[PDB]
């Protein structure tokens, strides 16, 4: 390892490592856009039914994550991103929600094993001394992914309900083109990976040292010109946990679970909380009507946000109008006529409806509660942009917090950084309680995010520096699967805990971060 | 097509479809031409002089055969043009018989029936029969033997003798042992029989004379059915002959009718054989098929053929429908054997082909053919490819005029039959006369009918148009055995025809001496020679028979006095009008005395006309018939005797619980089957020995009336000829109009005489035949009940109890109703029977009917009929009664003080029609109120209504109430029990049970045995009582009471009896009134208009929606779609009521403007999309519609199609096309009783 390290040090940093860094940041962008399309696109397409794809990611992170250490890093990444791109393109040309969700699940299977492979790949190419910086830089691509995936989303599909609707025409296919275009970074990465070579350290590990010498010579020449078996893989995974690597992996798993719990809970909690705040503000408004006697009136316009009590609507007529958030209680209709009336959230209660006609309407049976009809009849019957905006802003908030981690991890360390960041984020979380406003929420959101990226970067480096080239991939893979696990958890609890309480989720979050930021310290030093 | 590549006559001798042929024969026969027409069928254009050696000449024999009609010719078929025409005709007949699906199945059955190769003396070998193949000689010089099934050869010496022959064997009787063989059909298509039919006037009262020609397709079909019986080896023994008695003077001298002819005729004739002989034949044929299956199992070798033994075994197992259980062990199953036997016997009949072809044919073989008609079939302008002689779109199609010679005379030419008009004759003397043989009564002998009634029976644990289409659907196709290669046989195929049993020549010229005049003397006394001398009518047969110039008549003395008077030129027109009017007067007379049981129209002048019973007076005949029933009409009384029916023995499984219940159930089932079998035997005996005499009497009346008309117009023309030139030219006259009007009078009289004879036969059956069976049969019931009682107690209890004794006392104390619907088809007979029972039973306790502007009781028992002031009557029909919820909306009926008993109502019934409005007010829930009352002092009965249910309550003095209820829900999409006319009847047997029936369907029974004494009400109350609703009103009509309990049969037909088209509610449909539309096939949708005009169309859309009121009713909306109005087009009735077969126009209201309905029939496709046009439309488009179904007709009378709908792509458009449904529709008049609000 000494001679390989020395020759890699002599190779230095130049054109080749930058080109590889770009063609790998493409895959990290693909991972980011997958996280976005699973956490803010499917849940608004239908609820958290699509989340199951996260579970699929888990399997990928263990199936395509641990396999690479026994088979290869370029081949495994090639296959994984190829299957992701192919099945996403197939998902684009799909009719029905079930087939689309299955295609998304297999795409998640394919992509969930990309992050461990890309990090392990790039870790065997850069100089030992200048290792923390460049790896850290790669992280930003991940975040950029979400930003891009958000920025385009509100431009293409700012209309919820596109998932559970197949009776529409061949138009309204904005979701189809969105799914097509979200597979762009992975497609460009697949185009690019034909030129990049395999991992030199892994290739030397397997054998054929002449090929390793050839790739080392090619890297050196490029830099000079610029400057002028599943049994084996399961036993390998067990060798990463219940063996010499026992305490380190346990601590790393705890830290990864804690961060992927708190972060992936809050990132989805914040847009939900802002929507709930807007909903609470809206509900505060209503016209109460008592003792009406409406005689011979033809209604044509739209009346909204009203309640009627003890009304006596005699010989009325509702034709070609919109009912919006209007309630009827104890109202006595009489020979009224309903024609081409379209209703939303309206509900009739205890009403006596007599001699009416409901022709060409959507006022179904379920809109009537404890109502008595008399001589009546029933004839033939018929943007959440902010969310995306909020998401974008959050993803964007970490960019400044990343550079300040990029050119600093070689000074403070790889253990102090994560510890501090986690603890600092937990403090910010404890200030949330105080905040109660649109500006307040997004401010807190941004703040948290900005201080919640150094940790992730430190985490990535510490988890890729510890294990050797013969357990790295496998190890990274399982920690990524566990990260995907924490994601599901936070994105489920925090999500469900909206409009019932605020302290509980926040306290919970704070606790997790504290816990992780206190256990992170008990880790082998790597400098 | 069945026959492709028409083969002309002068095509070459290629060898596979046209070739020279050697037929099997006893001796030597020269090469003979023929044309293969299909697989395994051949047609030989030559006369049959080769099969039978005795027939070497074509000269008529000196001894004419005992046949009703026959023609002989020796130069027929001689020339080549005749051969070509013969073959064209036979090809056309084959394609026509193949066209109909039933005929298609028959042709397939003929094709598949290859004879069995059982000719090997060694049991384990299969060899072809030497005598069932034909040697085809090729032009090269060599011949090849080929098997086949049918050969068509020109007629024998007797040209019109069409028959079937087979080549027999020395020891094997092929035709009756399951083997079968090739059949040779002596047939010709160029000649047809001519018979006479007098039972068509029911459908076509404008029919003239008879003399109809039988469709040659039917005759070929009869020959084909004979063949089909013979290929499967199921022919009945020819020596089994339906023998007749020939001793008496009135008995027909003799004629052979084998049972195979009775089977092949089918229909009415098939009932001449009892079930016992049929069962014997079925068992024998099943045993023979078991034998052939056993032989096929035994055989493991074949010699003389190329193909595999397995292939021939497959062919034979398909032919005989055998089953092999994967072990090479063939077996036949009783189910498939029964199906095949029924298909060959009961399905393939002449009657079914006649029904499918819609052509005339004699209903019985007794109607002997009376002429020979030369026809021409080759041209299509005479005999259409599809519909026979009845060409569509022409005058011949209507009234079956195609088969009528006197209209379609250019197609049929009469020939002189060579059987003498009086060659076979009998002599009658008292003055001697001669009678032709074929004009006598048919008297079957008693030996032809047998019974196994006396044989006892033991019961063990386990003992026991449309159908043509189901058989066709189940039928198999695409499996026709391919032509097979065989080693060629010798140059000459020796063989003898199947031996026919000898028939001795029946004696001719017998003399009979009698002390009385028979009807033959009277029938001869009305004939004449139409000589030059004047012919005089007379009232004495003794002079008319003796004097050739005097003719007997049975009309009144004034008539003969007039017709014997000379008159002058000015007087003759008055003379002829007087005589035609008077003739109609005698021919139209009917007696009014109807106290006799169901002989309502007694016609007197039948007496002196045919000397029935030896009276010469109309009044004396009427008295004799009234006294003696229908016996006097029959020439000889048919003896009927039912011996004692055998007992029933039950086996006992000691300590059994569920097998014994099965034993009693099987006992009941066999009781029912025994009742059915004895009724069937009685019916077949009646039909054999009663109906034939009545048919002969009807024919004699028809010919008597025709002879009277002949004599009348003969004497009139004699008087006409007396004039000089100036009188005959100045005073015109023609005989055609006189003949037409006299024939029409004959027809109107003949309708009456036909109906009269119908009730005579039916009354005789119901009176003097069924009691003899029923007495022995109820004695059998008594013995069976005794046996079941002995088992139901058996002085022990280790058994399984009151329910069993209740059941046995119930069913074995009552009688099963007797109906011929399950025994006969003759529609005329069917109607008379049922119509009778119901019409007579009408007379009952109270017959409340509103006629003559008053509500009266036609049963002349009701004392007084009170009418309230607040009752209402329907102007369109005065018989409807509307009752309101007011005190004076009341009707009181004063029941006769005679029939009022304390313990009456032991067996009685009520029936009426109710229309109920739709309940609105919620207080009416659980609000019971009596609508009809006959209860006094806490005893009587009452009919009451409550929320959607009808309640019949019986109540005795001792508080024992019995309520039977019929309920229906109001929350249903379509209802048959609201605002509709509902027939309700209640049957009561105070001994056993009370039963309720609605519109003729079973609903509920409850025991009323616990009821004691139920005192009779003084009067009958019609009033709402206790109904809290202030608007409730009823509709009731045709209320009737029955002093005896009724039965399912008499109640169901009653429904139809009391039932002019009706609307949804059952009320009369009316003209110039709007109506909504509803199709029964698709109820949930309504009709809608689109862009009216020629391009416009009607379509089906929806859903119709729903109108409801909570916990009271829910139902789909009814007033949906454009309303339809109906107005007169050519109906002459002043009133706006529609009746059946009324041609009217149909209009529709669209945005309150009226549109014609019409369509263009020239559009492609059978479906004719109708359209809504403006009133100023063009008359070319079909808009006349006949009347619940409606049929659109073209302006020329052609039926465009039944009005319905077709699913034209995604639009359910409306069509007039020529489906088991879609022809059912319904009109919805606007009704105040329903209450749904239109807009
Ligand atoms: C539901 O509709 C039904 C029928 O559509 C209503 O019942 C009807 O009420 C009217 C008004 O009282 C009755 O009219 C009567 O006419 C006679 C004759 O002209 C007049 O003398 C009376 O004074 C009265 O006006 C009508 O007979 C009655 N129909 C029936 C079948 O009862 C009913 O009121 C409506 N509402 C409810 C809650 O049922
Ligand atoms: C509905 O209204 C009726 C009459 O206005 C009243 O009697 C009834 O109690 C009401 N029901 C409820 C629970 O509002
Ligand atoms: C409804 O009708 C009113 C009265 O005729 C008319 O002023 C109004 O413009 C109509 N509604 C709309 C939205 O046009």
């Amino acid at each position: 390892a000494h001679q390989y390290e020395t020759i890699m040090d002599e190779c230095g940093h130049g054109r080749f490592q930058w080109i590889l860094f770009f063609v790998l940041g493409l895959a990290l962008m693909a991972d980011g856009v997958e996280v976005f399309v699973v956490s803010f696109a499917l849940p608004s397409a239908e609820g958290m039914l699509g989340m199951i794809v996260y579970l699929g990611m888990m399997a990928g992170a263990f199936i395509l994550g641990g396999l690479a250490d026994k088979l290869g890093r370029k081949r495994v990444l090639s296959m994984s991103l190829a299957v992701n791109a192919s099945f996403a393109s197939l998902s684009s040309f799909v009719q029905g929600y079930g087939a689309f969700l299955f295609c998304r699940l297999i795409s998640g299977i394919g992509i969930g094993g990309a992050l461990p492979i890309v990090f392990a790949y790039f870790s065997e190419f850069l100089s030992r001394e200048k290792r923390g910086e460049h790896l850290s830089w790669l992280g930003i691509f991940w975040m950029t992914g979400g930003l891009y995936a958000s920025a385009m989303a509100w431009s293409i599909i700012p209309h919820y309900g596109w998932g559970f609707s197949m009776g529409t025409n061949y138009h309204f296919h904005s979701w189809r083109v969105f799914v097509i275009v979200c597979a762009l970074p992975c497609t460009v990465s697949m185009v690019a990976l034909k030129f990049m070579p395999e991992s030199p350290r892994f290739l030397l590990e397997m054998g054929k040292h002449d090929e390793a010498w050839m790739i080392l010579k090619q890297v050196h020449d490029t830099n000079m010109r610029a400057k002028g078996i599943f049994k084996q893989v399961w036993d390998n995974a067990l060798y990463c946990v219940m063996g010499p690597y026992r305490m380190n992996t346990l601590i790393l798993a705890v830290v990864w679970f804690a961060m992927a719990f708190s972060y992936y809970g809050l990132t989805v909690w914040f847009p939900d909380m802002i929507r709930y705040f807007q909903d609470e503000e809206y509900k505060s408004k209503m016209k109460v009507f008592f003792g009406e006697h409406v005689y011979g009136a033809t209604i044509n316009f739209t009346m909204e946000n009203q309640i009627h009590q003890h009304g006596k609507l005699v010989n009325d007529k509702f034709t070609r109008m919109y009912f919006k958030h209007v309630l009827f209680e104890d109202t006595f209709f009489d020979e009224c006529y309903f024609e081409d009336v379209t209703s939303t959230d309206t509900y009739f209660k205890n009403c006596t409806i007599e001699s009416t006609i409901f022709y060409n309407t959507d006022l179904y049976e379920h809109k009537f509660i404890n109502c008595r009809f008399i001589n009546s009849t029933f004839l033939e019957q018929k943007n959440d942009f902010l969310i995306y905006l909020v998401s974008f802003l959050g993803s964007l908030s970490v960019l400044p917090g990343n550079i300040i981690s990029a050119l600093l991890m070689d000074r403070i360390g790889r253990l102090k950084m994560i510890g501090g960041s986690m603890l600092i984020s937990a403090v910010c979380c404890f200030f949330l309680f105080f905040g109660n406003s649109e500006s307040a929420m997004i401010g807190w959101q941004c703040l948290f995010c900005g201080t919640s990226i150094a940790a992730w970067n430190a985490l990535d480096v510490i988890t890729v520096e510890l294990y050797p080239t013969n357990q790295r991939a496998t190890a990274f893979g399982i920690l990524n699967g566990l990260c995907k696990f924490g994601a599901i958890l936070g994105n489920t609890i925090f999500a469900s805990f909206v409009g019932i309480t605020k302290v509980v989720p926040i306290l919970l979050a704070a606790a997790s971060l504290v816990g992780g930021g206190l256990i992170a310290l008990r880790l082998p030093e790597t400098r | 097509p069945f026959v492709n590549k028409q083969f002309n006559y002068k095509d070459p001798v290629n060898g596979v479809d046209i070739a020279y042929i050697k037929i099997p024969n006893a001796g030597q026969m020269q090469p003979v031409k023929a044309f293969k027409i299909h697989n395994k069928i051949w047609v030989i254009p030559e006369r049959d002089t080769f099969t039978n050696p005795e027939e070497g000449d074509l000269n008529p024999p000196p001894e004419a055969k005992q046949v009703p009609v026959s023609y002989y010719d020796s130069t027929y078929l001689s020339t080549d043009n005749e051969k070509d025409n013969y073959l064209k005709g036979v090809t056309k007949l084959f394609e026509r018989i193949y066209s109909t699906d039933l005929g298609r199945m028959l042709l397939t059955s003929i094709v598949r029936g290859i004879p069995f190769w059982g000719g090997s003396t060694i049991d384990t070998e299969l060899k072809v029969i030497d005598t069932n193949c034909i040697n085809v000689i090729q032009p090269d010089g060599s011949y090849r033997s080929e098997e086949l099934n049918l050969v068509i050869i020109g007629p024998s010496a007797d040209i019109i003798q069409f028959e079937c022959k087979s080549f027999g064997h020395e020891v094997l009787n092929l035709t009756r042992n399951g083997y079968g063989s090739t059949q040779y059909i002596r047939f010709s298509p160029d000649f047809t029989f001519g018979f006479e039919e007098s039972l068509e006037v029911d459908t076509n009262p404008l029919l003239g004379a008879g003399k109809f020609a039988t469709d040659p397709a039917v005759t070929l079909a009869h020959q084909l059915i004979h063949a089909g019986h013979r290929l499967y080896g199921i022919a009945i023994n020819p020596n089994r002959v339906f023998k007749v008695n020939t001793n008496a003077y009135y008995e027909m001298s003799g004629l052979e009718v084998s049972f195979e002819e009775l089977r092949t005729f089918g229909g009415h004739d098939a009932k001449f054989i009892d079930s016992l002989q049929e069962n014997e034949f079925r068992l024998y044929y099943y045993n023979k098929f078991k034998d052939i299956a056993s032989t096929l199992n035994k055989a493991k070798s074949i010699v003389g053929t190329t193909a595999s033994l397995q292939y021939m075994k497959n062919v034979f197992k398909e032919k005989y429908l055998l089953s092999e259980d994967t072990s090479g062990k063939f077996s036949v199953d009783k189910l498939k054997f029964d199906k095949l036997y029924k298909m060959l016997t009961e399905i393939y009949t002449e009657d079914n082909f006649v029904k499918f072809f819609k052509v005339l044919n004699a209903k019985t073989f007794l109607n002997f053919d009376k002429a020979v008609f030369k026809i021409n079939i080759v041209p299509k302008v005479n005999y259409t490819i599809y519909d026979g002689f009845n060409l569509r779109n022409t005058n011949l199609a209507a009234n079956f005029n195609g088969q009528n010679t006197e209209i379609n005379n250019m197609n049929f030419t009469k020939l002189k039959n060579f059987t003498g008009l009086f060659e076979f004759y009998k002599l009658l003397c008292v003055l001697c006369i001669k009678v032709n043989n074929w004009d006598l009564f048919f008297s079957p002998s008693e030996d032809n009918f047998t019974n196994d009634l006396n044989k006892g029976e033991e019961i063990t644990s386990d003992t026991n148009l449309d159908l043509i289409q189901q058989y066709y659907l189940t039928f198999n196709f695409d499996n026709e055995p391919e032509n097979i290669s065989i080693e060629n046989l010798s140059s000459d195929i020796i063989g003898q025809l199947e031996l026919m049993p000898n028939i001795e020549r029946f004696p001719n010229g017998k003399k009979y001496e009698l002390d009385k005049y028979t009807m033959f003397h009277y029938l001869r006394a009305q004939e004449f020679e139409h000589g030059k001398s004047r012919i005089a009518l007379t009232n004495s047969v003794n002079e008319a028979l003796l004097n050739p110039s005097r003719v007997y008549t049975f009309f009144s003395s004034d008539y003969v006095k007039k017709v014997n008077k000379a008159t002058e030129a000015a007087m003759f027109l008055g003379w002829v009008e007087q005589l035609v009017y008077d003739f109609t007067d005698e021919t139209s007379e009917v007696s009014t005395t109807d106290k006799i049981a169901d002989i309502t129209i007694i016609i007197p002048y039948i007496g002196p006309a045919l000397n029935i019973g030896n009276m010469l007076y109309k009044d004396d005949f009427v008295g004799a018939l009234i006294f003696s029933g229908a016996v006097i009409l029959l020439e000889f009384i048919p003896e009927i005797a039912i011996p004692v029916l055998g007992t029933f023995a039950l086996v006992s499984y000691i300590a059994n619980k569920v097998l014994t219940v099965q034993t009693i159930d099987n006992a009941l089932s066999k009781r029912n089957e025994k009742w059915d079998e004895v009724y069937k035997y009685i019916v077949t005996n009646w039909l054999a020995k009663v109906n034939t005499q009545i048919d002969l009497i009807r024919k004699k009346m028809k010919e008597a009336l025709e002879n009277q008309a002949e004599a009348t117009k003969a004497i009139i023309n004699y008087q006409y000829n007396q004039y000089t030139e100036e009188e005959k030219n100045n005073i015109n006259f023609n005989i055609d109009d006189l003949s037409s009007k006299l024939n029409e009078s004959i027809n109107k009289a003949m309708i009456n005489i036909n109906k009269f004879l119908n009730q005579c036969s039916v009354s005789y059956l119901m009176n003097s035949m069924i009691p003899y069976g029923v007495k022995r049969l109820e004695d059998f019931d008594a013995s069976l009940k005794d046996a079941l009682l002995k088992y139901i107690y058996d002085n022990r209890g280790t058994l399984i109890v009151d329910r069993l004794k209740d059941k046995v006392n119930n069913t074995l104390s009552t009688d099963i109703p007797f109906q011929l619907s399950k025994y006969v088809d003759n529609q005329r007979l069917l109607s008379t029977f049922t119509e009778y029972i119901k019409n007579i039973i009408n007379t009952s306790i109270l017959n409340l009917r509103y006629e003559s502007n008053h509500l009266i009781d036609l049963s002349r028992y009701a004392s007084k009929i009170n009418i309230g002031s607040k009752v209402n009557f329907d102007p369109i029909d005065k018989n409807q009664i509307q009752l309101f919820n007011l005190e004076s909306s009341k009707i009181e009926v004063i029941l006769k003080n005679a029939i009022v008993y304390n313990s009456m109502y032991e067996n009685f019934s009520t029936s009426f029609w109710i229309r109920i409005p739709k309940y609105f007010n919620s207080i009416s829930l659980n609000n019971e109120y009596t609508i009809i009352n006959c209860m006094e002092n806490n005893s009587g009965w009452k009919v009451s209504l409550n929320y959607g249910e009808i309640i019949w309550t019986l109540q005795d003095t001792q508080e024992i109430k019995q309520r039977v209820v019929f309920k229906y829900s109001q929350m249903i999409n379509i209802s048959d029990y609201i605002n509709r006319w509902i027939f309700v009847t209640i049957t009561n047997n105070r001994l056993n049970n009370s039963k309720i029936y609605i519109n003729g369907r079973l609903i509920d029974q409850k025991p009323i045995s616990n009821l004691g004494n139920i005192h009779a009400s003084n009067n009958i109350m019609f009033k709402l009582d206790g109904c809290r609703d202030t608007h409730r009103y009823i509709w009731i009509k045709y209320f009737n009471l029955f002093d005896k309990e009724l039965n399912e049969k008499e109640i169901k037909d009653l429904y139809d009896n009391q039932s002019i088209l009706k609307d949804f509610w059952g009320d009369y449909l009316q003209y110039d009134k709007p109506y909504y539309m509803l199709n029964l096939y698709d109820p949930n949708k309504y009709v809608d208009v689109n862009n009216v005009g020629i391009r416009g169309y009607m379509y089906l859309k929806g859903p119709r929606g729903s109108v409801m009121t909570t916990n009271i009713y829910l139902n789909s909306s009814l007033y949906r779609g454009a309303k339809f109005i109906i107005k007169k087009y050519a109906s002459g009735n002043k009133d706006n009521i529609v009746r059946n077969n009324d041609r009217v126009y149909i209009n529709v209201v669209v945005k309150n403007k009226e549109y014609r309905l019409a369509t263009n029939a020239s559009q492609a496709g059978v479906e004719k999309i109708l359209s809504a046009l403006e009133i100023p439309d063009v008359g070319n488009l079909s808009q006349v519609v006949v009347m619940c179904k409606m049929n659109l007709q073209d302006n020329n009378g052609n039926d465009i199609g039944f009005i319905g709908f077709h699913q034209f792509n995604n639009i359910a458009k409306l069509v007039a096309s020529n489906r088991t449904l879609g022809c059912s529709w319904e009109f919805i008049p606007v009704d105040d009783g329903w209450g749904e609000r239109p807009l």
